[PDB]
RNA sequence: GAAAUUGUUGAAAGGGAAGGGCAUUUGAUCAGACA
RNA sequence: GGAAUACUGCCAGCUGGGACUGAGGACUGCGACGUAAGUCAAGGAUGCUGGCAUAAUGGUUAUAUGCCGCCCGUCUUGAAA
RNA sequence: AAAUAUGUAAGAAGUCCUUGUUACUUAAUUGAACGUGGACAUUUGAAUGAAGAGCUUUUAGUGGGCCAUUUUUGGUAAGCAGAACUGGCGAUGCGGGAUGAACCGAACGUAGAGUUAAGGUGCCGGAAUACACGCUCAUCAGACACCACAAAAGGUGUUAG
RNA sequence: GCCCUGAAAAUGGAUGGCGCUCAAGCGUGUUACCUAUACUCUACCGUCAGGGUUGAUAUGAUGCCCUGACGAGUAGGCAGG
RNA sequence: GAGAACAGAAAUCUCCAGUAGAACAAAAGGGUAAAAGCCCCCUUGAUUUUGAUUUUCAGUGUGAAUACAAACCAUGAAAGU
RNA sequence: GGUUGCGGCCAUAUCUACCAGAAAGCACCGUUUCCCGUCCGAUCAACUGUAGUUAAGCUGGUAAGAGCCUGACCGAGUAGUGUAGUGGGUGACCAUACGCGAAACUCAGGUGCUGCAAUCU
């Protein structure tokens, strides 16, 4: 659905005479503006409490920044989607620097793997696998082993005019 | 596009002129619409409208329907002014003094004011007595005593007068205007 | 009174654009229409 | 031959060109169709007051 | 073909509400009506006398003729593009004095005490009725109160 | 002594119709304003 | 610990390039700049210079070229049919 | 027992006080109706709007309708037949959907400049053979709403669970 | 999920055509870019509306002057020509 | 349901339970329990005068209906109807 | 507080089963000359208030009672629904966006209130 940024969100119901300071509950979204955020957490609240927006507020939002954006990470990611026959658990790892980063190609991977769109999806989790060994899907333990190198082979250079006059070369 | 919301391009449906074509009535209003774009007085901006009036718009005023309004507390010297003829009325047995001013007097309309050392005056030269109307007392004649009126709304218990030509008995007079013959109305 | 002396502003069309391919879904899924809140200024001020 | 029997289709716009005019409001409704007992009475008390309110100018 | 009689189509709103059959309680009778005031009008079904027809279910008009045991009210209906009136000879069972006017009573009562107690000190009247008007600001407190985390839910089947 | 329609002369265009609209090249033709 | 930067927003901060337009026809208004006299971009273009002075610009016409263009009249829910 | 629809009310034609009229009505100068006299002005009693509001006369054409979303009856079904609300076509060009009455965008005085809609940008054809991550190789691949169809059932092709 | 089997009709033929295969295909994201009789600003026409102005000694008072908004159209109405 | 010679599935007698599961000419739907049903008593308001009103509606007619007014009666201890 | 007569709301007043009720009242209760009604002085009528009784009526209280009434982020923001899209899907259908929003369920808490008049340890 676009660029994400994470959001701490809280709100809570409207207070009352007799139940003034109600609870508060937080959710951290992945959008990409705030008011997309905001009605975010409403739709998954209302899927968890009583409450509508209409009966409750929002306390806080803020933007939650990667804490260590130039550093690998090789991330679990936990997923519910609707199919066109059913609704599914899943998971799948993701290995890049950033939970941000994490959830934009999650997003892209499932709607290319599984043809599922933003609606239809539900992130249930998304946290940092501390130690390799826990990796598990392989098309990422891969990347993990020592001393790691590989070529590029068959270099396609982008021409910036019709013609040419050599005849490429695909070295690299 | 725009959703309009009234009707475009429409016209006012107020005269603005009259549709006679009278010199005299022409410069009358030439006067008029002076007056009233240059006095602020609310008579001269009444009177202006009145001159563009059609002939069913100006129901005539009568001496005895004059000599009445004068009969009003505290009105009996004003200057009783009509924008369409004064007409007789030998009903009355006797009409007062003061100053008419409209547009036609009849023969006897004229005569009756005057017998009674009264004055007959035109509009203009109302004008000129009394530019803010100072002291004037504006009547209009009964629109809705004309014939055609009664024509109007016909319709089931309305009550109205069929539009007909010849009139006696045998003449609409049976099927639907009797319980006995079929119903009433 | 004050608000109703303002004739209704006339804008053009913004001029970096819509920002979205569809105009007539609401903001939150990508499109133009509802309570956009703050981003209504970006909008407006390339409308003005 | 058959055709169409029976719409609304259209209706509302026509009565909208020119109304749904309110009902009209007067001071001083009709007494039509009020109980005759009452309307008699009330008469011979409206001539009563009248005479009284016009003796209030003797 | 069609049918269209009187009470044709009536069949559940000239009904007798569960567990409420029978006589009418005796209040319905030592009601007053007055000329002027406000009905709303509800058919009673076992009340067959002086029904109103079904077009003025629901609906409210007002008094204007008062008789051993009824009230005539005049309701406005709408044909065409147009209001008619309509004057309804209606008994005492299908009739009751409206609250659709006792919020503006009350107010009213109430808007010329605070004229009083407002002018005969100094005014500072204000009073007018406003809208729902949106928040003002305010500070939410944690102490007893931290915020609870939720995700969303994995899918499930109980069955 | 119109038009349909025809002959000749001049000019032009034409790869399964012609005619039309906006626009400009090219050819022909011409008004006006300048002093 | 103490900074930088991104991102979003603001400035009645400054400044370059390019296009269309120039309605109006004494003065009259609201202002700006100056010690002042004056001045000004403030209720709609002026200044300076060149070329032609005639088919040169322009009109008309024929043709060519780009894109576009079904046969009108009628009755009909609906016609190029 | 909803949702959507739906009646009435939000004041000067209002609220309150004092106490006249009658043949109605009361046990009753009791009530009911209509009043005379007095007290309180625009925060006078929600919002938004109002190129004003009200009213009268007279007359044309029309009285085959069709279509779309949603509700919906008959029928296996129909580019079938019949209703509900709105919006359209008919009566209407303009941009898009190659094409097309009804879809999408948008409604038309004559024009300059700008920006956009819906829809597009390999070439036809104005506009990135643009960026990015996956997926797919079809000895009848596939390629954009309305729309110009495909189903049960199968695959140790390949992908992710 | 994509692909393949399941998948049979009559003139030769249609993702609009060419053609495209790490696409010019399918899902999704991000920018830029093209262009409606629509939107913004300006000129001009006309319609409707609101102002101003009889003061001669010169020419249209149905005039003249300021200003604002609007413009689809069959049947059909009316108006100026 | 439980009880009584002939008497049985069904005759007539008694008690208990019983929200209506019955009955109210008729289609069906509303309605009704010291009643709107069943038994009895008394009766002719199924009458006289001429308007208003509701449904259908053009707010025409007709049908059917409602609430009054002016009579004369019925029934009831009566309010009443 | 009890009770009676007349009531209003018309189950928190009803239903089933037990037990308790002082004082007054109400009640049951005795009688058949009279008005009056019956197959039957049971009902209905009258007479006594004297001869008798709390047994029933009535009132109240008990019950992991039946019913009924009330409450609640119990279920459930579920079902259903107004609005939107050149959203998904061959379809049947289905997600999403801005709003409105049940019923059953489950748990807890209750089990007549009150007006006028007379009367009462
Ligand atoms: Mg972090
Ligand atoms: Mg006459
Ligand atoms: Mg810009
Ligand atoms: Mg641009
Ligand atoms: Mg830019
Ligand atoms: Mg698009
Ligand atoms: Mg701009
Ligand atoms: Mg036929
Ligand atoms: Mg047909
Ligand atoms: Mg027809
Ligand atoms: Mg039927
Ligand atoms: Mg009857
Ligand atoms: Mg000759
Ligand atoms: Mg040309
Ligand atoms: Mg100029
Ligand atoms: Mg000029
Ligand atoms: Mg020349
Ligand atoms: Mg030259
Ligand atoms: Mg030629
Ligand atoms: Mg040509
Ligand atoms: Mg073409
Ligand atoms: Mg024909
Ligand atoms: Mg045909
Ligand atoms: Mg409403
Ligand atoms: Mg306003
Ligand atoms: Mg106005
Ligand atoms: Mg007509
Ligand atoms: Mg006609
Ligand atoms: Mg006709
Ligand atoms: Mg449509
Ligand atoms: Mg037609
Ligand atoms: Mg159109
Ligand atoms: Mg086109
Ligand atoms: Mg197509
Ligand atoms: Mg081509
Ligand atoms: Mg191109
Ligand atoms: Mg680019
Ligand atoms: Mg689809
Ligand atoms: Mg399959
Ligand atoms: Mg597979
Ligand atoms: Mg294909
Ligand atoms: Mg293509
Ligand atoms: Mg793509
Ligand atoms: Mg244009
Ligand atoms: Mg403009
Ligand atoms: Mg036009
Ligand atoms: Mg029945
Ligand atoms: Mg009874
Ligand atoms: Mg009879
Ligand atoms: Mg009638
Ligand atoms: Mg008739
Ligand atoms: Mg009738
Ligand atoms: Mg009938
Ligand atoms: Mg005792
Ligand atoms: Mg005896
Ligand atoms: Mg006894
Ligand atoms: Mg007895
Ligand atoms: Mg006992
Ligand atoms: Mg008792
Ligand atoms: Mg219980
Ligand atoms: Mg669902
Ligand atoms: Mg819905
Ligand atoms: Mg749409
Ligand atoms: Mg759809």
């Amino acid at each position: 659905m676009a660029h994400f940024k994470e959001y701490q969100v809280i709100g809570r119901r409207l207070p009352t005479e007799s139940v003034p300071e109600p609870k508060l509950f937080r959710m951290r979204i992945f959008a990409s503006n705030e008011v997309i955020a905001k009605s975010r957490y409403w739709y998954f609240l209302q899927k968890l409490h009583k409450v509508k927006k209409a009966s409750g507020e929002i306390v806080s939002i803020n933007q939650i920044n990667e804490a260590h954006p130039t550093k690998v990470k090789n991330f679990g990611v936990w997923v519910r989607y609707d199919s066109r026959s059913g609704t599914h658990n899943m998971y799948k790892e993701i290995r890049d620097v950033s939970r941000v980063a994490a959830v934009e190609t999650l997003y892209q991977d499932m709607a290319a793997r599984h043809r599922a769109r933003f609606r239809s999806i539900h992130i249930l989790k998304v946290a940092e696998i501390e130690k390799t060994a826990d990796v598990k899907r392989q098309y990422v333990k891969q990347f993990l082993t020592k001393d790691l190198k590989f070529p590029l082979p068959h270099r396609v250079q982008k021409s910036t005019k019709t013609f040419s006059y050599k005849r490429p070369s695909t070295f690299y | 596009g725009i959703d309009h919301t009234s009707k475009q391009h429409k016209r006012s449906g107020h005269r603005t002129a009259p549709k006679s074509d009278n010199v005299y009535l022409k410069l009358l209003v030439k006067l008029y619409t002076f007056l009233a774009r240059r006095t602020d007085a609310p008579f001269n901006k009444v009177v202006l409208k009145a001159l563009f009036l059609s002939k069913i718009n100006r129901p005539p005023v009568s001496v005895s329907r004059i000599a009445r309004a004068l009969k009003q507390e505290g009105a009996a010297n004003k200057t009783v002014v009509v924008v369409g003829t004064v007409t007789d009325d030998a009903r009355i047995f006797e009409f007062p003094k003061t100053t008419v001013a409209a547009l036609r007097f009849t023969a006897g309309a004229r005569a009756k004011i005057v017998k009674a050392g009264g004055e007959c005056i035109t509009l203009d030269q109302l004008a000129v007595r009394a530019p803010k109307g100072q002291n004037t007392l504006i009547l209009r004649g009964p629109r809705n005593s004309r014939e055609a009126v009664r024509h109007f709304g016909m319709g089931p218990h309305k009550g109205k007068a069929p539009r007909i030509l010849s009139t006696g008995r045998k003449f609409e007079r049976a099927r639907g205007r009797r319980r006995s013959k079929g119903f009433k109305v | 009174q004050a608000n109703n002396f303002l004739w209704p502003f006339k804008l053009s069309n913004p001029s970096g654009g819509w920002g979205v391919p569809r105009k007539f879904k609401h903001f939150i899924q990508g499109g133009s229409f509802g309570n956009r809140e703050e981003f209504i200024n970006k909008l407006v001020k390339s409308m003005n | 031959a058959k055709s169409k029997n029976h719409t609304a289709h259209n209706q509302t716009r026509k009565a909208h060109r020119n109304g749904i005019k309110k009902p009209k409001t007067y001071k001083y409704p009709s007494l039509k169709g009020v109980d005759p007992k009452f309307r008699r009475n009330h008469k011979h008390a409206l001539h009563g007051t009248a005479k009284a309110l016009a003796a209030a100018k003797k | 073909g069609k049918s269209h009689g009187y009470r044709s189509r009536t069949r559940y709103m000239f009904q007798r509400d569960f567990r409420k059959h029978g006589a009418v309680h005796l209040s319905t009778y030592l009601k007053v009506y007055k000329v002027g005031d406000i009905v709303d009008i509800k058919a009673n079904g076992s009340i067959q006398k002086g029904m109103p027809h079904k077009f003025y279910q629901g609906k409210t008009g007002v008094v204007y003729n008062v008789t051993k045991s009824s009230v005539g009210v005049i309701i406005n209906k709408m044909v065409g593009n147009r209001y008619l009136e309509k004057r309804l000879n209606l008994r005492v069972e299908h009739i009751k004095h409206s609250k659709c006017r006792q919020e503006f009573l009350e107010r009213v009562k109430a808007n010329a005490a605070k004229r009083a107690e407002a002018k005969a000190q100094g005014v500072a009247v204000q009073l007018k009725r406003q809208p729902a008007q949106p928040r003002e600001s305010r500070i939410v407190s944690t102490e007893g109160n931290v915020p609870q985390t939720l995700a969303p839910v994995p899918y499930e089947t109980f069955i």
